[PDB]
DNA sequence: GCCGCGTCAGA
DNA sequence: TCTGACGCGGC
DNA sequence: TAGGATTTATCCGCAATGGAAGCAAGG
DNA sequence: CCTTGCTTCCATTGCGGATAAATCCTACTTTTTTATT
């Protein structure tokens, strides 16, 4: 069918236009391979991961490629297997850079974001002063969800005494949840229609610029809200999405030492709290505990969320902060920042660099070792080619003894290849400039002095990072885009 | 006029090079490194 | 109220809003919770399906169909005991039972009386206290349905069908009476008459195996929910008035791993542990008991979830005795233990030692600001392991390469051999075996055929080229 | 000794000695910082100080 | 500009559109792109995610920013002809 | 996107929809057990299924019908317990037993309820001495032909069980060993836990 | 299982192993360069699963697959000086080797 | 120092070292406007998709480098595919769209 | 876990060269170029080069 | 030794011998046509139908069978992957590729001239349609060739004897990929006289 | 409606 | 720190 | 910041069978 | 030049004590804390 050509199509890393919106339980569910219901993460023995915990073959790939957990299927014949004993499935280990888990929270539970960004979301959504509802989350106060056929406001709040005497009055008819729970049953319970009409008819009477834009504010969260698609409901997380094994890695060092991402610690208190919680509500325990166990619950998920935006918790016997999901992704050193931009390169050099005044303006001295370090995988096919070397292995080691010839292949693959050159702080496009090497002894970068002014560069002390354009394009942008012998004008 | 960019005309020429700017030259970016390079020389 | 976060100063005021109670209120509380729980077990005890039950376990493990002491923890006023004991029940149960035909009710509660001597587990207790669930929810189940139907289809007011239908729900009075008075939901109880008749025969039937009406098993499990909601509030005074014992024992575990909360709720787990398993009559004051139970889930709960790799309590258990045997040994040699010392202190083969000495280090934090607290963590020191160099990668293509080229020289049968008998290019390799049995010639003639064409490819000028492709 | 152990071992103001001189040595050692638990930090301070 | 061009090519359909310019710091003018990536890369990110979010927002990725996150040509220089021809192919077969 | 647990849209009486039911209980394996309406599928599925056919099964990114295939699938996904032989020369044989069996079978008792009460009592006696004929094998081999509960048997029991839906009760020269096979098969657990409410109906 | 540091080490040629005393140390007052050996030390190591290929390779030349892998301790490249001190320290219980 | 490949960080896959072979330099923001002020996408491409963070296409490059055949495949950075796990990981439903 | 530790040293003797960096002691810096030939350095009437 | 009751030009046939001269093993090839197929066959196969093999022991109907049991015979050369997902997928194609487009060989061929000049029509805008599919990939969803190829290049051969010609895109993708597999030997070595005049 | 104040982001 | 912005509140 | 006491499950070493060498003898 | 065929000799999975691991339970009394540039 063509069904065929969607899935193929779909089959496919070449997209446009990445959406954003809220997760639905249902959709987080769905991201999942399997639930984790246990805080452990390896043997402390023999140290493959546990069952289920926030390392756990059976819902994040396997450890090793290509072969279960408890070794019954190693050989090649099983690639797709899902053995029986341990739930593994023999894959790539890769996948476990890409599976999620999932928690199942006890108990509905804000999601800190939605709250604690100033403009709080929940908060004009429901209009309701970000005070008030912290009051509800922390179980301080209930709050009226439907009064029904008496005489309470749909979100009038009411203290613990007040809500006592009202149920003294009227047994029935009015409800009053207390805690997340509350607040996920008015923003479920909401109607964005019916509030969006009415409320653009009290913007269209109405005239106070406060009120006005108070109202112009949220009948555009609202209007929002009802084009985004997206149920407000879910800015109350139910079930709580965990992070691939891979990416908050429990490695190895040296010497017993274990090297571990805070995650795993937040991650850790979350599921230790939301069992006790599960377990305490078996119990059936006094209310008093269930509250005091939600409460520190929501606590560990905001920690897990944006630690900070709260009393901070720091890790165990070490007085720093723990870093938290929005502390990887906010931060100039955050991923985003110093992942995705600015990232480390390979094939490059760095030296200190020395004058050299007998060079041509599009020429720079290289450094015959880091040339010869730069280049090698050139060198490798260049050696290959000219029969000098059997296999790339046998190249490899030709280049390790620094046979002669190899410095004739050098000077061979040098020949028109040029190199960028980059000073350290690069204000301005004449920062990066491309250069064709000269291959030099000694260890200093020879650098023609006319473009000194340029790199702001002094022979001080000041060093130089050169990169190694690989594909034809590169070369041919290096050599008519950023050739030095292009930039004698400067495009300020 | 022109939306999501300008005009290669309304622009100028300025550059490195002497003529008219061509399409699809990035002037956002070397117009912020022109108005921040200098700065880290003179303050006041 | 000061618009306070933490969570402690919440729980904390919380808390003090009940006040403790003297020792002989504790005597108070105990006596009710006893009242409530003494209340449910007479209220199953009614119920006869109890006192089978029992008779039955006891007929059961006499051929060990079940266990010895799972089925009672003592007579309120031993092998003998227990079998003259099931006699003398099964005495007063057949002497009651059947005794239907009132003199029934009185006597069923003598049996009643009787089985209120025994101590049975709370597990068999528990089964007990199920049964009475499923019981009263196909009671539930029965209700629900028959009214839905008998006003939904029927129409009819909720008032003049409850008041016919309930209290016998077995006999079909109700129904024939109302159609009798003529009115339109009678009429209309026509047309479920059937579900609704059927749903009420199987209510007969589950009364059947009750015995007593479901007017009598309801009055009967309403006075075991009464007594249990009892027993449960006066559980709840008990736990909030130790709350603040709770928090005196826990303050000392402080900083071993979990947060204060933490602890504090492992011991509000362990102080609702304790006021269950609590007996007064021994004239011990509660926080005497208590305390045990306090300590004990918060040293097991510190043991169970302070370590990210978590070690099993014996393994901690080891671990301090050693902090302890080391404390000993470091204050008094004045300088310190070495592993050899601690051995002889302690009684471990001096190996062991050792490994509890690797154990206890610590996964230190990916984070922790490297040097001069710099631009940098350790987590960005930490290479990848799994990867393999794209030399090595570059390696192995031109060796799969260098294989195919290699084996074009030898003769079809031969090459085909060969990339069956390792895995080359298909999927598992094969054993000679299917080598054969695919190559139609099943014989050792294929494994000779298999060490020729390795020879031939050894051979110079074949191999020469893998002697120099050598890796 | 743990209190004592941290202070020498990791502290900002325990430093690996800098030692490629006489001059060095005697330089590190007549040093007067104003960082260090209860001082000032690298960007909190300051035009002025 | 183009909802007037639009709403004056039609000259039935609209008979009225009117604004007035404004004027942000760089900062404020970086926060309001329409790219939720451009801005949540450089800005306040909590912030920008969150609203991002409760908007259901969608990035063209139209910029040098945002096609350099992601890693694929950019849309200027060199790149040009490649996003221009791309753009073509789509908004066609 | 694909969801979740690896659910399976079996018809709640379709013998096909039986058939992969067993399996998935004789591999032990959790999924959701998603129900047809009677005969039109839910009418979402069709974005995966084309062919609006069921039974269908769906792993996170993976779509199949045709339980043939599926159950094939499954034997080989999750392979133990083994639910084929493992030689070549078997597992075709057992792959054309199965054939053999849909092709001759399950289109009768598809006419059955599918033609006239001709039709119905014709085909209804065809199987019935075609059964009977088959009886004396049964009892070499604890199952068909296996020593051990082989695929072949997920093809039996979904039949034998709707024989009261087509009605014949067995009587005659190999109704022992073949009410024996069928105490084997029917009691195994795990085809106890592939019966739904309506297919344990058919049987008291 | 524990580490070695004999020279005992997989395929480098005496041009190697030139240098380590029997006990698998350097001489004192050898001029090194990058790269050479400077300690031998080999670790145990398993479970190769090798791919088809250099199954192969093995079985047409023999070359057992060692199980013990090269960790030993060589000079960073670049540096070439002479050793002028060898210090060993051992883990009491552990019995010494010639050189210690 | 100089190096041409080397090991790769743990989380993403980036270059770093210690080992004598160091990671590669930082081209950090700085040095993408520089690249993006030239008109040269093609090297800034490059450099921030093979050179760095693809996985998969770094050892194709290799490959085709030591095979005389100068030409690269993009796919998609490593990094970027973590920050989309990282905000998965809250509540945030953010994906790929075509 | 360790078993035995074996610590060598290396004494290197690094000569001058073009890269390595200089000073006088009045802040004037500096990162040596070439190293001339002596018949190149300029020279006084004794013949001393500088 | 194998023999095989091979059809004159019957697709399933030719799925068979091309995978039997893909594994490349010998087999006493006998034709058969339906009207008083050999006494043999009618003695070993109730059904009576072609392509059906023997193997010294054990016979077999149902070209999909056959070749399944093939692959699982004779390994080398491999037709089916390993991954059970992607063995699912393949036999799920093999499926789908007989169950639409066999049944429109059976109209062209098996019905009236209008339905057959539709289902034409019909079963040329498909391959049409899919025919980007094979721009990127070597062979059908593969890197080598598979039982999938078996499968699909049997009709795609026979599309001129169809009538069924090529517009101006989906062409250039089709004959790639036919030349692919149109020049594959096997598929030659399999082909027989009452093939060729078909195309 | 207009001013003081707490809160957060950012170097 | 400190600076700015800004909800948020008091006058 | 315990520990005995109970009870079970997991692992480590032992041996029994199937595959593959090693002659060893006819094609 | 071959081309089978009979011994033999080693990996591979039931099959076993020894150890690890998990559970349970204690009775004089002990009751709002901690925690911090
Ligand atoms: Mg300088
Ligand atoms: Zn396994
Ligand atoms: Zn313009």
């Amino acid at each position: 069918d063509l069904l065929k050509f969607l899935k193929a199509q779909t089959k496919t890393e070449e997209f446009d236009a990445i959406k954003i919106a809220l997760a639905s339980p249902d959709m987080i569910r769905s991201w999942s391979f399997g639930e984790v219901k246990k805080p452990e993460t390896i043997n402390y023995r023999t140290f493959k991961p546990e069952r289920d915990g926030l390392f756990c073959a059976r819902i994040f790939g396997p450890v090793k490629d290509y072969e279960c957990l408890c070794g019954k299927y190693k050989r090649l014949k099983h690639r797709g297997v899902i053995c029986e004993k341990c739930g593994v499935e023999v894959t790539q280990t890769k996948v476990r850079r890409e599976r999620m888990g999932h928690i199942e929270l006890a108990s509905p539970t804000a999601h800190i974001w939605f709250l604690k960004s100033l403009p709080s979301r929940i908060g004009l959504l429901l209009d309701m002063p970000l005070r008030d509802i912290e009051r509800v989350l922390y179980f301080e106060s209930y709050v009226v969800i439907e009064g029904g056929m008496t005489n309470l406001e749909r979100q009038q709040i009411l203290t613990e005494e007040q809500y006592l005497d009202a149920l003294e009055e009227f047994g029935d008819e009015f409800d009053a949840k207390m805690g997340a729970e509350a607040i996920q049953a008015l923003l479920k319970s909401m109607d964005l229609e019916q509030e969006c009409e009415q409320l653009r008819e009290e913007l269209n009477e109405t005239n106070s610029e406060t009120k006005r834009k108070k109202l112009t504010k949220r009948i555009k969260l609202l209007e929002a809200f009802v084009q985004s698609g997206n149920k407000p409901e879910w800015m109350i997380l139910t079930v709580l999405p965990v992070l691939p094994p891979d990416l908050r890695p429990l490695v190895p060092l040296d010497g017993g030492r274990f090297a571990t991402s805070d995650l795993n610690d937040l991650y850790r208190r979350v599921i230790n709290r939301n069992n006790r919680l599960k377990r305490l509500l078996d119990l059936a325990a006094p209310d008093i505990i269930v509250r005091n166990e939600k409460r520190m619950l929501q606590e560990a998920v905001d920690a897990l969320l944006d630690n900070g935006r709260r009393g901070r918790a720091i890790t165990g016997s070490n007085k720093r902060p723990l870093k938290s999901l929005a502390d990887m992704i906010k931060g100039k050193q955050g991923r985003f920042r110093q992942n995705l931009l600015g990232k480390r390169v390979d094939y490059s050099g760095r030296s200190v660099i020395t004058v050299g005044p007998y060079l041509r303006l599009h020429q720079c001295g290289l450094p015959k070792k880091m040339a010869l370090e730069l280049f090698k995988p050139f060198i490798y096919g260049k050696l290959e080619l000219r029969g000098l070397a059997t296999t790339i292995k046998a190249a490899k080691k030709m280049v390790e003894r620094e046979e002669a010839v190899v410095w004739d292949i050098l000077d061979e693959v040098i020949r028109e290849h040029p190199v960028l050159l980059n000073r350290a702080p690069t204000l301005h496009r004449l920062g990066i400039q491309a250069f064709e090497p000269v291959l030099i002894e000694g260890k200093a970068i020879q650098l023609h002095p006319l473009v000194c002014a340029a790199y702001n560069a002094d022979f001080d002390g000041d060093q130089m990072a050169v990169h190694v354009p690989l594909t034809l394009e590169a070369q041919l942008e290096a050599r008519a885009l950023m050739m030095s012998t292009n930039n004698i004008l400067s495009p300020a | 006029d022109t939306d999501f960019g300008v005009c290669a005309h309304c622009y100028g020429r300025d550059l490195a090079r002497g003529h008219i700017i061509n399409k699809g030259e990035a002037i956002g970016v070397i117009a912020a490194q022109s108005i921040g390079e200098p700065g880290t020389q003179l303050t006041m | 109220i000061g618009r306070t976060t933490d969570p402690v100063r919440m729980y904390m005021r919380e808390m003090g809003t009940v006040e403790l109670l003297t020792r002989e209120g504790e005597i108070d509380i105990a006596k009710r919770i006893e009242d409530g729980i003494n209340q449910v077990q007479c209220s199953v005890a009614e119920y006869p399906e109890a006192i089978t039950y029992l008779l039955e376990q006891y007929d059961r493990v006499e051929a060990e169909e079940a266990r010895l002491s799972d089925l009672i923890t003592g007579f309120v006023d031993d092998p003998e005991l227990a079998r003259e004991k099931f006699a003398e029940l099964r005495a007063q149960y057949v002497v009651t039972r059947d005794t239907i035909k009132a003199t029934a009710q009185e006597e069923i509660l003598k049996l009643s009386e009787v089985f209120k001597q025994f101590r049975l587990v709370p597990k068999q207790f528990d089964y007990l206290v199920n049964s009475m669930r499923v019981m009263m929810d196909r009671v539930r189940t029965q209700e629900r349905l028959i009214m839905k139907l008998c006003v939904e289809q029927c129409k009819m007011p909720k008032k003049n069908f409850i008041t016919l239908f309930t209290g016998n729900e077995t006999s079909d009075t109700w129904f024939n009476a109302a159609i009798a008075m003529n009115k339109p939901w009678s009429e209309k109880l026509h047309d479920v008459s059937e579900e609704v008749h059927r749903a009420l025969q199987k209510l007969q039937q589950i009364e059947e195996e009750t015995g007593l009406t479901i007017e009598q098993v309801k009055d009967i499990n309403r006075r075991m929910s009464i007594g249990e909601a009892k027993a449960r509030r006066a559980k709840k005074e008990m736990v909030e008035a130790n709350l603040r014992l709770v928090i005196s024992i826990a303050k000392k575990y402080t900083n071993r791993g979990l947060q204060f909360l933490d602890l504090i709720q492992e011991g509000n787990i362990g102080l609702m542990k304790a006021v269950d398993k609590f007996e007064y009559r021994r004239g011990y004051k509660f926080s005497t008991y208590a305390t045990w139970w306090i300590r004990q889930a918060i040293t097991r709960s510190i043991a169970d979830q302070a370590r990210t790799i978590r070690i099993p309590v014996h393994m901690i258990e080891t671990i301090n005795k050693l902090n302890r045997i080391s404390r000993q040994m470091l204050q008094e040699m004045g300088r310190e233990p070495t592993p050899e010392e601690l051995a002889e202190r302690m009684l471990m083969p001096e190996d062991k030692i050792r490994k509890v000495l690797k154990i206890a280090k610590e996964p230190i934090s990916m984070e922790t600001p490297i040097g001069d607290d710099e631009d940098s963590h350790l987590g960005d020191f930490i290479e990848d392991t799994t990867l393999e160099l794209p030399l090595d990668s570059a390696t192995t293509e031109s060796l799969r390469a260098a294989t195919h080229d290699v084996l074009a020289g030898l003769t079809a049968r031969e090459a085909k051999v060969l990339r069956m008998r390792f895995g080359i290019d298909m999927n598992t390799d094969y054993t000679l075996e299917e080598v054969g049995k695919q190559f139609d010639v099943t014989r050792e003639r294929i494994r000779q055929i298999e060490a020729k064409a390795l020879r031939k490819l050894r051979h110079p000028s074949r191999s020469e080229v893998l002697r120099s492709f050598l890796d | 000794s743990a209190a004592v152990k941290e202070f020498f071992g990791s502290s900002q103001l325990s430093q690996f000695m800098d030692q490629n001189n006489p001059l060095s040595e005697i330089t590190h050692k007549r040093r007067i910082s104003a960082l260090g638990p209860g001082g000032l930090t690298r960007e909190r301070a300051g035009f002025e100080v | 500009r183009v909802k007037i061009a639009n709403r004056e090519l039609e000259a039935n359909g609209k008979v009225g559109a009117t604004y007035s310019r404004d004027l942000l710091g760089i900062t404020k003018a970086s926060l309001a792109t329409e790219s939720f990536i451009s801005a949540a890369s450089f800005q306040e990110t909590t912030r920008v995610l969150t609203e991002a979010a409760v908007a259901g927002k969608r990035d063209e990725l139209r910029g040098l920013k945002e096609n350099v996150i992601v890693g694929r040509l950019i849309p200027a220089g060199t790149g040009y002809a490649y996003h221009q021809d791309r753009m073509r192919r789509r908004a066609a077969g | 996107n694909k969801r979740s647990v690896m659910t399976l849209f079996s018809g709640p009486t379709d013998i096909y929809s039986h058939q992969v039911r067993i399996v998935l209980a004789e591999k032990g394996v959790s999924f959701e057990i998603e129900h047809v309406e009677k005969d039109n599928p839910p009418q979402d599925l069709i974005d995966l299924n084309p062919n609006q056919s069921v039974p269908t099964l769906v792993d996170r990114e993976l779509t199949l019908w045709e339980s043939r295939i599926i159950m094939e699938y499954l034997d080989e996904r999750f392979p133990h317990p083994p639910l084929m032989p493992v030689y070549p020369v078997a597992r075709g044989e057992s792959r054309l037993y199965m054939h053999r069996i849909e092709k001759d079978w399950y289109t009768l008792m598809n006419t059955i309820i599918n033609g006239s009460a001709s039709e119905a009592d014709a085909a209804r006696k065809q199987l019935r001495e075609e059964l009977l004929a088959i009886a004396p094998v049964f009892g070499q081999k604890p199952y068909f032909l296996s020593d051990e509960f082989s695929l072949v048997d997920c093809y039996l029991a979904p039949l034998l069980w709707r024989l009261p839906q087509l009605g014949i009760e067995f009587s005659g020269p190999g109704a022992k060993e073949l009410k024996g096979y069928m105490t084997r098969v029917f009691e195994r657990d795990s085809f106890l836990a592939s019966l739904t409410e309506a297919e344990r109906e058919m049987r008291l | 299982g524990p580490e070695e540091i004999t020279a005992d080490i997989p395929n480098v040629g005496e041009a190697a192993l030139s240098k380590l005393d029997e006990s698998g140390i350097v001489y004192i007052g050898a001029e090194v360069t990058g790269g050479d050996i400077l300690v031998g030390k080999v670790t145990p190591k398993g479970e190769t699963q090798l791919t088809p290929e250099e199954k192969l390779l093995r079985a047409i030349f023999g070359e057992k697959a060692s199980d013990v892998k090269d960790s030993s301790l060589r000079v960073p490249n670049g540096v070439s000086g002479t050793v002028i001190d060898v210090q060993v320290f051992t883990r009491d219980g552990v019995e010494k080797d010639k050189r210690a | 120092h100089a190096r041409s490949t080397g090991s790769y960080s743990l989380v993403t896959q980036q270059p770093l070292g210690g080992k004598a072979q160091f990671g590669g330099q930082r081209f950090g923001e700085m040095e993408v406007w520089a690249l993006e002020a030239y008109g040269a996408a093609y090297t800034l491409q490059e450099m921030l998709t093979v050179k760095s963070d693809d996985v998969n296409g770094r050892t194709k490059m290799y490959k085709n480098i030591v095979d005389g055949n100068h030409q690269m495949e993009p796919g998609m950075p490593e990094s970027f595919n973590v920050l989309l796990k990282e905000i998965r990981s809250l509540g945030i439903n953010i994906e790929l769209e075509d | 876990g360790v078993l035995k530790i074996v610590k060598v040293y290396l004494a290197v003797k690094r000569r001058i060269q073009p890269g390595d960096k200089m000073a006088g002691r009045h802040g004037n810096k500096g990162v040596i170029s070439k190293i001339n030939p002596i018949e190149d350095m300029p020279y006084d009437e004794n013949g001393t080069p500088v």
